[PDB]
């Protein structure tokens, strides 16, 4: 599972059988417990 | 695959069905791959 982010220590616990997270829209947030959070981006 | 789903509970009635609702954890995934139709109950019985 590639992709593009900033690795971030969770404080959310999750349980031996599952190894990925994911959020509203069904898109990656956490694997293993680190969160992905993307870096900063927007408008100019 | 051949998954096993467990979970436990502490209850306190004496003849009954527990109410409440409960997650039910994955325990196992056995990859088997075997064709099953019919299935038994071991029970453990006492003698004196
Ligand atoms: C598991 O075995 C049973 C045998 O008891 C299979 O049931 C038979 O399947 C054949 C087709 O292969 C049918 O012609 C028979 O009429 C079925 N008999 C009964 C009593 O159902 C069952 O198909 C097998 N399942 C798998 C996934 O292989």
């Amino acid at each position: 599972l590639t992709g593009t982010g900033v690795l971030t220590e969770s404080n959310k616990k999750f349980l031996p059988f599952q190894q990925f997270g994911r959020d509203i829209a069904d898109t990656t947030d956490a694997v293993r417990i680190l969160d992905i959070t993307p870096c900063s981006f927007g408008g100019v | 695959y051949f998954k096993i789903y467990s979970k436990h509970t502490p209850i306190n009635l004496v003849r009954d069905l527990p109410q409440g609702f409960s997650a039910l954890e994955p325990l196992v995934d056995l990859p088997i791959g075997i064709n099953i139709t019919r299935f038994q109950t071991l029970l453990a019985l006492h003698r004196s």
